[PDB]
């Protein structure tokens, strides 16, 4: 159990609050919303990549490279 | 970078920058929260956050 | 000295010259020796320069500080700044060396004559010279006598310029100069009103008048200080210690050195072009410089360059030394600086 | 300083000045030092610019800040905005350096031999100048004297402009300018009526008339504050500590700096083009800045660019410091920031 | 803190902690207004920075310049932007307003007293004491805010009619348009009774500036009268008290007319969502108030954005806070 200097610096981040949790649900409800949000985001991207969704003036193909 | 919707065109490189900026910030916030916030008993017991094997499982799925 | 609190301080040899701050005889000896060193420099360097003088090379191109100064004040310079006869320089250097020997003899005399303190010496008339680092009356008399000597020197310059003549680059040849006297024009040079700027004096007549004025002022002040004790307010303001007087003198000298450094680089009359070289220009990068204003290619630097830069540095570091000694004499010990990176306040009297 | 409740506060070297906040002699010494450094910068960089100056290239495209401002007040420019001689610049710089030396001497004195606390000085002329952070009556007279100096300087600038004359970009030379002054005009400028936008003054006569008005205002205010105590309601409104006065002063400086930066950016009568360069355009992105109407390639950046851009951020961070010190004087502890997260 | 759902003291819900703290709540609203006012000025300055004269506004993607140009700011005949400085002035003035609001919010969050119930007994600040139960207190708040909104609307109308007017779409340039004050004609739009027949989009089928300006005069006068009503009376009436409400507080309709903090918030949120949907219809169809010289012709995206926001506020926020308030009426 060497008491190095860097260990002194980092031990608080390592295991100061090890094994601690808040009871109940806590922030879990909020997390739910975030997941749903990204579940739309990714979905939209997929369809945009899939050409299911066609955004206005956004030609999902090699033609969009025009301008470089 | 441009935040107009045509940055979601996968073939236009202006999206990539626009991604790595915004997503980058999103991770920083996401970092800060997790550097401070504790888990929840419910999730902590469900996912067994005390056991590194759960981190392995989730990381392998992500990869 | 200072000796913050604790007296009887022990000084290493590196700071060993502070040991005799209380031994009046040794103090005299040290300063006579220093003046001997100065005049020895003058004479010996004059000869050292004469040895390698080239009439073909222009005077300022070769590295000199003494031949231009002698040639400026008469002393064997022909028309158009020509060094006709090189013997008067030899005579001047020789007299300086003889004076140096005299001064050094006096220095050793006092370093070995009697007691370290001039109070105890049983000469009963050398005791008239023992001083104190607290009494302002004696130091006022001393100041008066030294001012008398300075005024007598300025008078001698005025006389020698009146009779023997003196070089005038505007005239172009050694010439007697009438001593002007116009207090109005003296004060107009004091204000630096647009016509008259002190560092751009054009007529040696104005210089001579100013020197006459300076001689009068110094002699009058010397008489006044010999006769009159300092007023009480001067005891209120100034501290009475040796290091304090060193600080005052150092500040004055630093100012004078900076003034002379600026004088060299700019004025063309009192520093003629044919002897010292073309005027310099003051530059300021990190630190002030004086640019030669001439191609240093195959010509080195003019003597004016060397004089101006050396005296800028002399003046600057005399100012820094003045700050150091004033800070000590007021009571500030620099050891407290070591407490900078701690939580203890870096501050005392 | 704030020192929430606790006494005998320990300040690390990185926050060291707070230590002398409660001593008046050292306070004076520190501020003498600060103004000495300002004056020293003025003189030193006058000399520096003169040393790096070419009478050939355009003035504004050369990186300069002191020569153009000195020229704008005369002193070396004859016509067409070209610097002819350089010596008056050198003289002004030398006077500034000497004044800096004197002020720094005052500061160094205040540190060593001057009284640490003025009230404790034996001189009893020094005990006149002692002050306390909670006494608005004395600080009123201090304010009055400083306002007097400000107004005297403004009046001096006015008279120098009138008699000696300043640059006139409309005229193209140095002119002696008569003051075109009318109160109705100045209220038109204050209300920004369509013909009168105060950032777009067109005639220096109006500028100097405004300076006469401003000098009169400052002198009147100085006399008023020397003579008249602050009212009782001021005790209810304001706070009583050094940090609070620092916050007010920072707010005032931020306001002045924003006005100055915008002035430099948009006006072209006070800042003639031949000296400072073409006018700038405000541009917002993630952070505001002023950009050159003309091309900045091959010419670096004009003097106007540097001055206005620098002072915008001086003003902005002065505002941030104003907020910081105001909140500190409100008793708000910033140790709450790394503490709240610990609780969560 | 005046709530006991399950998670009152959670940091991610911490704003509820200011439910009764009047001073802190006032500061929080002021800081929020500072945000709401910073955005327009900042984005107007940013827009004017990149504005190009030759190209028209709809092709430059400006989302604040069109609304300013609709009021005759910096435009001339033919609907082309001439001078850009007045937009910059508008942005700067919004900066000033935001700075004042932020100063107030900082004062009331830290320097000011947290709870005005702790004010020093008629110290110019007990007059601002309010309670989420007594009706009289909140009545004067509603009245004064109505005063301000009414004065704003009247000012807009007066400017349009007398001073420098607005950019009239039909007349093709900026004009002081003569208002139409036929009250039956104006209030007919609310049911779709446009002069050219019934229309699906109420209030949005106006085909002339005179109708809108007359409507604004009418709204200003109505709101001023309502402001007088609420300031001068402050007393509950048999409209609020004794009206039917359906709630599980008592299963089935009841005439209680309950009052609560969450309930007031819910009504306000529903109102905002409704305004969002109405504005959605407006920008979809009404091109008198949105000249396609500036906002472009196709405007489905902005209308959809408004629709989504209106649904989120009216349905989501309104329902959530209404249900919470009704449940809290079990005290
Ligand atoms: C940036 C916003 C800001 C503004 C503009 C501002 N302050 Mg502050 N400000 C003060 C004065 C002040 C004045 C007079 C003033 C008006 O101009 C301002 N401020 C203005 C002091 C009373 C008070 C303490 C000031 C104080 O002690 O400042 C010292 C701070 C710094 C960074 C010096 C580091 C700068 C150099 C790069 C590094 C030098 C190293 C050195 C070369 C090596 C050794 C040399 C040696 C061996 C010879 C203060 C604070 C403080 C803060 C903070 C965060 C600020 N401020 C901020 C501001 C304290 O912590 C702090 C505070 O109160 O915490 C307790
Ligand atoms: C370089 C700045 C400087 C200047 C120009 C300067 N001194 Mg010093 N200076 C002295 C004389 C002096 C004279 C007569 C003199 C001008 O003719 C000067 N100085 C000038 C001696 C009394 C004294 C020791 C001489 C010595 O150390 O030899 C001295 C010091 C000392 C120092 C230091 C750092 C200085 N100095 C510095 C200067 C001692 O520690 C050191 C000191 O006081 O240690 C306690
Ligand atoms: C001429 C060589 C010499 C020089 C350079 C010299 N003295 Mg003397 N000199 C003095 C001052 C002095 C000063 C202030 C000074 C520099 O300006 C000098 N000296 C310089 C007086 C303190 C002291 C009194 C004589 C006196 O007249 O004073 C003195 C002496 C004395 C002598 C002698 C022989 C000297 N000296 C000699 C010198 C005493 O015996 C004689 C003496 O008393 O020896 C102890
Ligand atoms: C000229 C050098 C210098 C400067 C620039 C300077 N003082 Mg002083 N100065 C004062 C104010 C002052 C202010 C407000 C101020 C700002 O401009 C300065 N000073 C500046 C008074 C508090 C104080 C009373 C004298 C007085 O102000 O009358 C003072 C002094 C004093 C001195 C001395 C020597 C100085 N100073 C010197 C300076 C006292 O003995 C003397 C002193 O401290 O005796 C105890
Ligand atoms: C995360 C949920 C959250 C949001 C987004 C939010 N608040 Mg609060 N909020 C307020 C305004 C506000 C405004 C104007 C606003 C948006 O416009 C918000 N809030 C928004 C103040 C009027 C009021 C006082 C705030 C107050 O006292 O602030 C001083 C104290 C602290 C620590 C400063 C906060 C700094 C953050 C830690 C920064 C960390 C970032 C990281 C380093 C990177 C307030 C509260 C408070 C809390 C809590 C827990 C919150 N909040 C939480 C939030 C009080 O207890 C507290 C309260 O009232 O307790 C009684
Ligand atoms: C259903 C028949 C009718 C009634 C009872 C009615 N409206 Mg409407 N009505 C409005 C107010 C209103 C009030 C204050 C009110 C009184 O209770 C009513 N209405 C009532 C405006 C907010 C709004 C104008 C936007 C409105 C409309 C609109 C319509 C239509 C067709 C109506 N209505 C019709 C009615 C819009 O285009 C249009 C619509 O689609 O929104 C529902
Ligand atoms: C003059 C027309 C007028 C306008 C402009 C107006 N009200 Mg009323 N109005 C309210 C809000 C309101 C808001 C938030 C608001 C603007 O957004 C308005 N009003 C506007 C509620 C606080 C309150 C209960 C409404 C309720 O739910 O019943 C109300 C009423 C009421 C009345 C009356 C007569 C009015 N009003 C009148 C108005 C109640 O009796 C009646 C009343 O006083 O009941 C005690
Ligand atoms: C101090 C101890 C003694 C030093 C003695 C040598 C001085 C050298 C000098 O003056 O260099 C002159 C040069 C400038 O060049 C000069 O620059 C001049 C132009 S200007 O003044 O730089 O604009 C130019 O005319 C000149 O020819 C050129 O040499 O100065 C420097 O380079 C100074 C660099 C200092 C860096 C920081 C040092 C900190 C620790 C000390
Ligand atoms: C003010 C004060 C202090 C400061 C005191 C100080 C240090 C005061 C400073 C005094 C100075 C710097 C005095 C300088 C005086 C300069 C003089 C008298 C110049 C004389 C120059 C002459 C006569 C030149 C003459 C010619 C010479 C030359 C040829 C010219 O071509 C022309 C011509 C003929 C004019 C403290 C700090 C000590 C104590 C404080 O409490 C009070
Ligand atoms: C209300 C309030 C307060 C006040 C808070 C504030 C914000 C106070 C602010 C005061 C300000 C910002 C005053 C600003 C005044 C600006 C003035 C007076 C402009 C003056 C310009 C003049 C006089 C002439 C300028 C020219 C002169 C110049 C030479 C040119 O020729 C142009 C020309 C003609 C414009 C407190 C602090 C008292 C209490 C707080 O809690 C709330
Ligand atoms: C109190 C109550 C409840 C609530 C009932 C509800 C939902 C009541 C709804 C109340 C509303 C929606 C009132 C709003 C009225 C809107 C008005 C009066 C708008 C007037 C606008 C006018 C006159 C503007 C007109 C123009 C002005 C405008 C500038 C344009 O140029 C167009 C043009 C010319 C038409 C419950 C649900 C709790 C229980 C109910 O039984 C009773």
């Amino acid at each position: 159990p060497k008491q190095t200097w860097w260990g002194d610096v980092l031990k608080g981040n390592n295991n100061s609050e090890a094994g601690k949790f808040v009871p109940g649900w806590g922030t879990t409800p909020v997390m739910a919303g975030f997941v749903v949000m990204i579940t739309l985001l990714l979905l939209i991207m997929l369809q945009v990549y899939n050409h299911t969704i066609v955004l206005d003036g956004v030609d999902a193909g090699w033609t969009s490279l025009g301008g470089f | 970078p441009d935040w107009r919707p045509f940055a979601f065109d996968p073939y236009n490189p202006t999206g990539l920058v626009t991604h790595h900026i915004s997503a980058g910030i999103a991770l920083i916030i996401g970092g800060i929260f997790h550097t401070v916030s504790r888990p929840s008993e419910r999730l902590y017991n469900a996912l067994s956050m005390g056991n590194v094997e759960t981190v392995l499982s989730s990381s392998v799925a992500f990869v | 000295m200072q000796t913050y609190g604790n007296q009887n301080v022990e000084y290493g040899w590196w700071s060993g010259n502070s040991r005799f701050t209380d031994f009046s005889a040794q103090f005299l000896a040290a300063h006579i020796g220093q003046i001997a060193s100065m005049t020895f420099f003058a004479g010996s360097i004059t000869l050292f320069e004469l040895s390698r003088y080239n009439p073909d090379i222009p005077l300022y191109a070769q590295g000199f500080v003494c031949l231009p100064q002698l040639s400026r004040v008469g002393f064997g310079v022909g028309a158009g700044g020509a060094v006709v006869d090189t013997y008067p320089f030899f005579a001047v250097g020789m007299i300086h060396l003889f004076a140096a020997a005299v001064f050094g003899s006096g220095a050793i005399f006092h370093i070995l004559t009697g007691p370290k303190v001039l109070a105890d010496s049983d000469s009963a008339a050398s005791q008239r010279f023992h001083f104190e680092w607290d009494d302002f009356e004696t130091q006022g008399r001393i100041l008066g006598h030294h001012l008398l000597f300075l005024g007598s020197g300025a008078l001698l310059f005025v006389v020698w310029a009146a009779t023997h003549g003196i070089y005038d680059p505007n005239v172009g040849e050694v010439r007697a100069v009438s001593p002007g006297f116009d207090i109005v024009r003296i004060f107009k040079y004091g204000w630096a009103t647009p016509g008259f700027n002190p560092f751009f004096v054009d007529n040696l007549e104005d210089v001579m008048g100013g020197h006459l004025f300076i001689a009068l002022i110094d002699i009058a002040g010397g008489i006044y200080h010999i006769l009159v004790k300092p007023w009480p307010y001067t005891e209120r303001i100034f501290t009475k210690s040796g290091e304090a007087l060193l600080g005052y003198a150092l500040g004055g000298l630093g100012l004078m050195g900076l003034v002379a450094a600026y004088f060299c680089s700019v004025n063309d009359v009192v520093f003629p072009v044919e002897f010292f070289g073309p005027v310099l220009q003051p530059n300021l990068g990190f630190l002030p410089n004086f640019a030669d204003t001439l191609d240093v290619s195959a010509s080195g630097h003019t003597s004016r360059f060397w004089i101006a830069n050396f005296h800028y540095f002399w003046g600057f570091y005399c100012i820094q030394g003045h700050l150091f000694h004033a800070l000590r004499a007021s009571g500030f010990d620099f050891r407290v600086l070591t407490k900078f990176f701690t939580t203890e306040t870096v501050e005392l009297g | 300083m704030q020192t929430y409740g606790q006494t005998d506060v320990e300040y690390g070297w990185w926050s060291g000045n707070s230590r002398f906040s409660d001593y008046s002699g050292q306070f004076l010494a520190a501020h003498n030092g600060q103004i000495a450094s300002m004056c020293f910068w003025a003189g030193s960089f006058t000399l520096f610019e003169v040393s790096r100056f070419n009478p050939d290239l355009p003035v504004y495209q050369q990186n300069l800040v002191c020569i153009p401002q000195l020229a704008r007040a005369g002193w070396g420019v004859a016509a067409g905005g070209a610097v002819v001689d350089t010596y008056p610049y050198f003289a002004i710089a030398m006077i500034h350096l000497v004044a800096a030396a004197i002020l720094g001497a005052g500061a160094l004195y205040g540190v060593t031999k001057g009284p640490k606390v003025l009230a404790d000085s034996e001189f009893s002329g020094a005990q006149r100048f002692h002050f306390e952070w909670d006494d608005f009556e004395t600080q009123g007279r201090i304010l009055g004297h400083h306002l007097l100096f400000l107004g005297a300087a403004c009046l001096l600038f006015a008279t120098w402009a009138c008699t000696h004359g300043v640059y006139d970009p409309v005229a193209g030379e140095v002119r002696a300018i008569s003051p075109s002054l009318n109160l109705v005009r100045f209220f038109k400028y204050g209300w920004a009526t369509p013909g009168f936008n105060p950032y777009f003054v067109n005639n220096l006569e109006d500028v100097i008339g405004g300076h006469f008005f401003v000098s009169s205002l400052y002198i009147a205010g100085g006399i008023w504050h020397i003579l008249v105590k602050p009212w009782p309601y001021t005790d209810k409104i304001f706070v009583k500590s050094g940090e609070a006065l620092l916050a007010y002063a920072l707010a005032g400086l931020a306001f002045a700096g924003f006005n100055a930066a915008y002035f430099c950016s948009v006006n072209d009568v006070v800042f003639p083009v031949e000296l400072f360069g073409p006018v700038l355009e405000a541009k917002l992105n993630v952070t505001p800045y002023f950009a050159e109407t003309l091309d900045a390639s091959d010419g670096g950046h004009t003097t106007r660019f540097w001055i206005s851009n620098f002072h915008y951020y001086w003003a902005f961070y002065c505002l941030q410091g104003h907020l910081f010190h105001a909140l500190r004087s409100y008793g708000f502890d910033f140790r709450r920031i790394p503490r709240a997260l610990a609780s969560l | 803190t005046s709530v006991l759902s399950n998670f009152e003291n959670e940091w991610w819900a911490g704003n509820v902690r200011m439910t009764d703290l009047s001073g802190m709540l006032l500061g929080a609203h002021l800081c929020h207004a500072a945000l709401m006012s910073v955005v327009p000025g900042a984005f107007i300055v940013q827009e004017v920075a990149r504005y190009q004269p030759g190209v028209s506004l709809p092709d430059q993607g400006m989302i604040f310049m069109p609304h300013l140009a609709a009021l005759g700011v910096g435009v001339g005949a033919g609907g082309e932007i001439v001078d850009t400085y007045p937009f910059f002035v508008i942005g700067v003035l919004h900066f000033f307003i935001a700075a004042v609001c932020c100063a107030a919010g900082l004062f009331h969050t830290f320097r000011g007293e947290t709870d005005l119930n702790d004010a020093p007994d008629d110290s110019y600040a007990a007059a601002f004491r309010y309670e989420w139960d007594d009706f009289e207190s909140l009545s004067t708040i509603v009245g004064h805010h109505l005063v301000f909104i009414s004065v704003a609307c009247l000012i807009f109308a007066v400017n349009a009619t007398y001073g420098t007017g607005m950019y009239d779409i039909n007349t093709d340039t900026v004009h002081q348009i003569s208002p139409n004050l036929n009250p039956i004609t104006l209030i007919g739009y609310l049911f779709g009774f446009t002069p050219d027949g019934w229309s699906g989009a109420g209030m949005a089928a106006v085909n002339n500036m005179e109708d809108v300006i007359g409507g604004h005069f009418l709204i200003g006068v109505i709101d001023l009268l309502g402001a007088a009503f609420h300031i001068l009376y402050r007393k509950p009436t048999p409209l609020f008290t004794k009206h039917p409400v359906f709630s599980p507080a008592n299963g089935g309709w009841s005439n209680v007319g309950m009052l609560n903090s969450e309930l007031i918030l819910s009504w306000s949120v529903a109102s905002v969502g409704f305004m969002g949907i109405s504005s959605s219809l407006f920008i979809r169809y009404c091109d008198v108030a949105y000249p396609p010289v500036f906002h472009g012709v196709d405007r489905t995206g902005a209308a959809t954005l408004q629709l989504i926001l209106g649904l989120v506020w009216m349905l989501g926020g309104g329902l959530w806070h209404g249900l919470r308030g009704e449940r809290l009426y079990a005290a």
